[PDB]
């Protein structure tokens, strides 16, 4: 606040806080592979 | 006199010219003696 000259000046505010929480999945994918290098490709 | 004189030949064969654009510029050639050519693709892909 803007204090005034002769007053109280108590507890003016504080920020109230907040936790945002990042799951972490995974992402899985399973493909089977039965010159063409499929291994690497 | 009409005998005597011969009329001169231009020194080459001259044609028409015709445009070389041929999609082959910018198409993917390959150099394959093989009587075909198989190519692999993945019309699809996996899941995840």
């Amino acid at each position: 606040g803007w204090a005034s000259e002769t007053a109280a000046l108590s507890e003016t505010a504080t920020p109230q806080i907040d936790r945002i929480t990042i799951p972490l999945h995974e992402l899985a994918a399973m493909p089977k592979a039965s010159a063409f290098d499929i291994e690497t490709w | 006199g009409g005998y005597l004189v011969d009329p001169q030949t231009s020194e080459t064969i001259r044609g028409v010219l015709r445009s070389t654009a041929s999609l082959r510029q910018i198409a993917s050639v390959v150099n394959v003696e093989a009587t075909s050519f198989d190519v692999l693709v993945d019309k699809t892909d996996m899941g995840s």
